[PDB]
């Protein structure tokens, strides 16, 4: 379903920072003696509004933060780096049987 | 009356052998763990051996280890100690002390000891190594 | 198990403060008891458990300690003081003594 | 379900003797959860022997028991006069507890 | 030293409802299984059921229909109850302590510990 | 179990594992992300002393980290040096693999002294601190963070620093100090931007107005400007 | 097939601790500031005997030691925390071919 | 490989996946959970002195981990403090993420001495040393723990405290005492149940038999008791 | 496609060291306790060349060698375990639809 | 994405996942292994001035490591403990879980000073550091490692240690030394094969051309030789 968004206020841009994901080898920048300080390793970028997905994106992460919590009170590791992977598996058997 | 006295001394001959005997007079013999220290002819004093009360443990020093031997008899009231292979640093001088100890028993039917340390002693007979 | 005396050796007169502390390489918190060898004498045992006096044995002896760090204390000096100084180890077997503090009494 | 049939009904022996109580399982067990239990007259019951060969605490060491099967047995040797009461088999297993009558064991 | 108190009307009445309670004494309820166990006079004993201390219950299949065991650890105590009674419920019970273990102890499920046990008769 | 969502023709849904939705296909891992949502986002208030109510201090509770992949970029970045009243620190000292949040613009770094009741710091509102690429939720001494949370994604196919001082850190009566240097310093007070900060500390040392003594300097404010 | 018991003497009932593996949020219990501590987040519960799994299951954890052991000499981490997902990964293989 | 069980119409089978066993379905990570089985239930001895001959000590072994996540409810917990006889410690410290095994009916808290001629503190049986949803195969200084093994599975759709001392640890001739406070206390012999050990101390907190000196007290037993 | 060697020199065999990857528990050894030493428990083979393998191996180790860098520079994990799990769930996915 | 290969006829492909190769079946997780290759098959120059210009100093990047399964049996390996000249270490320490790198036939122990401008010791060619199955991008201290790469599969169905000192380490203008003892030793030149060193210990240990004095000893070789 359409996650209806609760909040009072909701900016409808976001400005994103990441890894560069993939990234052109460029010579040897790709070598970490060579490579960019840890500020140097990012990109950005912005996301226009398309009939709310930032309000709706906002209101989906709010919606995750209890189950996260109760999520991460059950585990004893000290960095849970293996929700995505678990997801995945999850939706393999759910869609295998 | 508290009575701890050192005898069986004399000089025996290199890797020989010796029992001394410490007489006791007084005290409970047979509940007070005894002890053997040593002091050098002209030097400081140090620690040997002891044995504990109901001949359970039988603690020697370092430098002794394989060469006495602790035993002990309750119905002579009589404290021994066997040496054998005696070597040119044991010329020395020798006593047996009696451990500072307090025996209570008012609980139920079974007693106890108040391990402290060490206070009454003998007067200390000397042993030379040497083959004469 | 290693204990060393700090002096090695003092000349005070009659009616004088004597403390001599008494070290461990480890810790043992109380366990150590106070001799007292006059010359040609068996040591006398002065304070047993490094703070509780021996009885037969005057109060001007004190002293006390923690840990590793043992002093024994004598409040004023007798001439009957010239004696050499004793440790014992109480904790852990072996013992080991006291190298010896001789203390000489100044004497008329 | 199960039946626990005691034999025999009585037992009627000397001091010093011994005294051979068993049990039966109605059905097949092979489960060694087992209880003998002393019922002084006027008394709760008193464990004995659990787990087929176990001695209960406080339970001096002049009783024992055994058996496989079906077949479960108590026994005791050097037969006391304190012993005199009435005893009992039991069967734990599978969520329940199950009783047997019972033997009145007399000393002569 | 643990001492188990049972309690309880000794006189009844036909097709009520009869409570009883078993009170701990030197130990606690939490971790154990607590037994009822029911004497006739003259005869043997017949086991009635358990609960352990999370709840959980079981029942002698003879009593299914009949009886409820309830428990509470707030105050320390053991209930027995028995709906519809009837003559033949005259009879001695007790309270029991069927662990497992306590700590070096094994028991291997035996009942080590009891109450001294009431006489309740269910008469008009 | 833990909710997910799901891009589709632009639109957001709830990723209904419970009744499997077939018609949208997982193909790979590079489809999966895990961003992080800034709190300035819902519009709570940014300033201090709006914020420090809503941080706490507790014992007993084992603290946790998870990772994210994407931000906000941020506009209000945080940073803490609190010691107990005895000397201690309040805060853990940060273990290896935390590195400060990386875009931000103003960094409201905070010193000072509290009560400290407690070992860690945690969020009243049961939000994320949210670190390089590692959502915690403590704060760790030092480490210059953002306040918001996470939301978990199925895909389709520089700053300025602004020093303050603390005393009485985490109760409702703490006050607030500005920094010109480790001498000179004003009061806060509730009606000001950090603009009119900027100007002052230009100001001050355009009129020298600065310590040229040994003693620490308190201003206040014109109550009519 | 049904494992056999091997061992002298078996518990035949369990008592199990474990997470409060799923909780309604009541109001604020699920914020940790709000939490129960360390000694709260459990839940317990009996498991009386259905035929003997519990002895069974013993018995499968005796024969699950010595490959668990030559598993963890096998590894570098510290805390292994990915087994069960790995035979998750293990299952889907094998029946997808 | 590692075996694997199944529950299947309430009956345990090992999990073939060697030969497939097709008719069970795996539908959701879920349905996987990993239990934890104290040695209290196989019926091995519990008392201290049958205990410390399950133990020893070896170097040169890097120590594991592994996690579980339910276990059962315990009746026998340890926790040790044991120092070398040059004043250092036997067992490492605890690494953090360790917590103590969480429900313990009695804690036997057990210090002392031995030779301690290793690093490290293995089980001889190839035992775990079961801590909180952590299973390891070592001894943490100071950590309650309690012993078993852990079972896979594949699923269907407080304390009290009793203290000890001990001397040569680790070896057969280790020496075993009880403690009623720092002074006083009583040597153990095996016919022992901990319940005379607490009328024991209720006895002598009633009668006073306590140390009123300065020395350690060491009673004995009533040898026709 | 068949990777060719592009190095100067390349050594046609090879000598490996591994964990004994599976290892018949005889008696007691599988216990730590009992267990030998870190230095004794691998073991090693050879690998004749089986029409260039090893030179195409090491080629394809210097192609993966820019890819892994890259990789490793957009974690924030410290030891990174799951890049077998990561790809083996790639597969499947990309198996599955 | 991370490239990857397969075996199939005993011949080595690229395994393109981008265009499935669907006649190759994956079975299961015992079929993935991942291998670590050395710098040694290449045939990149192996000895220590060969060796210590493709390493160097950086600062402002974090270290990685990642594990491998199997790895060749390796000729040469190498270890480090250099000093800043104000004498702090350059090299950080190890984090536990690192063992040295387990099958070698020589160690090229190496130590001394140099100037040591940076945090971390990278590689310039991008190599890993190949340590006990854990491939690293970084030099700890003392640890014995070799130099080289990973490759990732998709599967089918003792020794002799040589101690150097080093000033200046890092530069281009780095002096070499041998050892002998503490006091004796004897400057590197570019001709030496390591037999030659080891018959010059033996040689000198049979001539007795040791130190008999307090000081340091620097032997050249004879130049015509
Ligand atoms: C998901 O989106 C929801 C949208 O509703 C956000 O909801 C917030 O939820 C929190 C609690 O869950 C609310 O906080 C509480 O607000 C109450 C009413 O707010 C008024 O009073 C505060 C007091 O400062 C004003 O600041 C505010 O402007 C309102 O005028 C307060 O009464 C509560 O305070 C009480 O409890 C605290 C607890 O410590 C005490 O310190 C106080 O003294 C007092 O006793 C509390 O502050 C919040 O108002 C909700 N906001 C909205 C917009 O609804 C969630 O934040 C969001 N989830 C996440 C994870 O971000
Ligand atoms: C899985 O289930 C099995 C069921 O068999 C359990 O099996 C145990 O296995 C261990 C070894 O693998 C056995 O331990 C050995 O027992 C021998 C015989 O036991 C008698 O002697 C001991 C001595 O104390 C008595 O306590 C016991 O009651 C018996 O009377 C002993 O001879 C062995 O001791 C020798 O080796 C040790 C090694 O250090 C020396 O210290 C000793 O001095 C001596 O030389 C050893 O103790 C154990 O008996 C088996 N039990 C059973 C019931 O068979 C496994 O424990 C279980 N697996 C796991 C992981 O729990
Ligand atoms: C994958 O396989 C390829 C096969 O080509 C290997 O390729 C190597 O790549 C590196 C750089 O990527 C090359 O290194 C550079 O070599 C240049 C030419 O080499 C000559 O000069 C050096 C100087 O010592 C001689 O040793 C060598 O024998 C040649 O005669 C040099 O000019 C470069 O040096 C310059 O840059 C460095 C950077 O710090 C400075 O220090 C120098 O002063 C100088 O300015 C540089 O050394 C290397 O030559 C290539 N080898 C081959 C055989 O092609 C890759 O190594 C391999 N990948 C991995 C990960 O192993
Ligand atoms: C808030 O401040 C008032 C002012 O005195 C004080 O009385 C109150 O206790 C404070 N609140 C708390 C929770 O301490
Ligand atoms: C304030 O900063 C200056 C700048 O270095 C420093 O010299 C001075 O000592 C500082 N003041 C105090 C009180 O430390
Ligand atoms: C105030 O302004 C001066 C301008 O030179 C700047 O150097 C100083 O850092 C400023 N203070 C703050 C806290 O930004
Ligand atoms: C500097 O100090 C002197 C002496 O106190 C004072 O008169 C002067 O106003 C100070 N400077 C400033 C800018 O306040
Ligand atoms: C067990 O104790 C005896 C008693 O003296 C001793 O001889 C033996 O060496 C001990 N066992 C071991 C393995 O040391
Ligand atoms: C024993 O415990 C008491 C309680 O605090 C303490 O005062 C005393 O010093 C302790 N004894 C020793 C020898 O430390
Ligand atoms: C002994 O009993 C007293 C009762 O007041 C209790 O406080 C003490 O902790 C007990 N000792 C132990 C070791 O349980
Ligand atoms: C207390 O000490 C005195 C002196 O030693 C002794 O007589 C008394 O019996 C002691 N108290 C107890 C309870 O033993
Ligand atoms: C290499 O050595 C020469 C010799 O003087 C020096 O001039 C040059 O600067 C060195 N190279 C570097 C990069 O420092
Ligand atoms: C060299 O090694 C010997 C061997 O122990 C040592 O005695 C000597 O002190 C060492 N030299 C220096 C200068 O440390
Ligand atoms: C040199 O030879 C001797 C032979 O006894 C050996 O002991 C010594 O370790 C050798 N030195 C090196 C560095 O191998
Ligand atoms: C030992 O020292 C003496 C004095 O310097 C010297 O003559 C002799 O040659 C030295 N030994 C050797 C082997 O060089």
């Amino acid at each position: 379903e359409v996650i209806v968004n609760a909040q009072p206020k909701c900016n409808p841009n976001l400005h994103f920072w990441t890894t560069q994901d993939e990234g052109a080898a460029i010579g040897l920048a790709w070598i970490p003696y060579f490579g960019p300080a840890a500020e140097g390793i990012y990109t950005e970028g912005l996301m226009h509004n398309q009939d709310g997905l930032i309000c709706g994106l906002r209101q989906l992460a709010n919606e995750t933060t209890q189950a996260l919590q109760l999520f991460l009170r059950a585990t004893t590791e000290l960095r849970t780096f293996s929700i995505l992977n678990r997801k995945a598996i999850d939706f393999l058997l759910q869609r295998w049987g | 009356q508290v009575q701890v006295e050192e005898s069986g001394g004399g000089v025996v001959q290199p890797g020989g052998s010796l029992r001394l005997s410490c007489a006791a007079s007084g005290f409970m013999f047979s509940n007070y763990g005894m002890h053997w220290v040593r002091q050098a002819p002209g030097k400081g004093l140090e620690w040997m051996a002891f044995i504990r009360y109901d001949d359970s443990k039988k603690f020697y020093a370092d430098s002794v280890k394989g060469r006495f031997t602790i035993s002990r008899d309750n119905s002579k009231n009589t404290l021994y100690l066997q040496m054998n292979s005696l070597r040119a640093e044991d010329t020395a001088l020798y006593y047996c002390a009696k451990e500072l100890l307090q025996v209570y028993t008012s609980a139920w039917g079974e007693g106890h000891s108040y391990y402290y340390a060490l206070d009454v002693w003998g007067l200390g007979t000397a042993v030379t190594v040497s083959s004469a | 198990i290693q204990m060393t005396q700090s002096p090695s050796s003092v000349s005070a007169s009659v009616g004088d403060r004597v403390t001599i502390t008494c070290r461990a390489s480890q810790d043992i918190s109380n366990w150590l008891a106070w001799y007292q060898q006059k010359p040609g004498k068996a040591p006398e045992l002065l304070i047993y458990t490094a703070s509780i006096l021996q009885s037969g044995v005057s109060s001007r002896f004190s002293g006390s300690g923690s840990g590793t760090d043992f002093t024994l204390t004598i409040s004023s000096l007798q001439p009957e003081d010239s004696a050499t100084y004793y440790c014992q180890q109480g904790k852990s077997f072996p013992y080991t003594f006291g190298q010896g503090t001789k203390l000489e009494i100044k004497r008329t | 379900e199960i039946v626990l049939t005691q034999s025999p009904g009585t037992l009627s022996l000397s001091p010093g003797e011994r005294a051979t109580l068993s049990c039966r399982a109605s059905q097949s067990v092979s489960s060694s959860y087992f209880a003998w239990y002393q019922q002084k007259p006027g008394q709760a019951p008193r464990l004995l022997i659990s787990g087929t060969s176990t001695r209960a605490p406080g339970i001096p060491d002049r009783f024992s028991g055994s058996g496989s099967g079906t077949d479960f047995t108590l026994t005791i040797s050097r037969l006391e006069p304190e012993d005199f009461a009435v005893y009992f088999c039991q069967q734990y297993g599978n969520s329940l507890y199950t009783f047997g009558q019972g033997t009145k064991l007399e000393i002569k | 030293q643990v001492q188990l108190q049972e309690s309880g009307p000794g006189l009844g009445k036909p097709s009520e409802t009869l409570s009883l309670s078993c009170t701990v004494s030197g130990a606690s309820i939490r971790g154990y299984f607590w037994n009822w166990i029911r004497q006739p006079p003259g005869k043997g004993l017949e086991w009635i059921g358990y609960i352990h201390s999370t709840g959980s219950t079981n029942y002698n299949p003879s009593l299914k229909s009949r009886v409820t065991i309830s428990v509470d650890t707030s105050k320390n105590q053991v209930s027995l109850n028995v709906n519809s009674v009837t003559a033949a419920d005259t009879a001695v019970y007790f309270c029991a302590r069927g662990a497992w273990n306590v700590a070096t102890v094994y028991y291997y499920y035996g009942m080590d510990v009891w109450g001294q046990g009431t006489l309740v008769t269910v008469s008009s | 179990s833990i909710p997910l969502g799901v891009i589709h023709n632009s639109t957001l849904q709830v990723s209904d594992v419970d009744k499997l939705v077939c018609r949208d296909k997982l193909s790979s891992t590079n489809q999966l992300r895990s961003v992080g949502l800034n709190l300035e986002g819902n519009g709570v208030a940014t300033d201090v002393p709006s914020v420090t109510k809503r941080w706490g201090f507790r014992s007993g509770v084992p603290p946790k980290v998870v990772n994210y992949e994407a931000g906000e970029w941020a506009e209000n970045c945080y940073n803490l040096e609190i010691k107990k009243p005895d000397g201690s620190e309040c805060l853990p000292a940060a273990p290896d693999g935390i590195r400060g949040f990386p875009r931000c613009r103003y960094v409201h770094k905070v010193s000072g002294t509290g009560p400290c009741a407690g070992d860690f710091a945690f969020h009243k509102e049961g939000a994320f601190f949210l670190y390089d690429r590692l959502a915690s939720t403590v704060i760790y001494r030092g480490t210059t963070f953002a306040e918001g949370v996470v939301a978990f994604l199925i895909l389709p196919q520089y700053s300025t620093t602004i020093r303050y001082q603390a005393t009485g850190f985490g109760t409702n009566e703490t006050e607030y100090l500005f920094e010109v240097d480790n001498l000179t310093y004003v009061q806060l007070e509730s009606r000001f931007t950090p603009q009119f900060l900027l100007q002052l500390n230009e100001t001050i040392y355009a009129s020298g107005k600065r310590s040229n003594t040994t003693g620490k300097l308190i201003w206040k404010v014109n109550p009519e400007i």
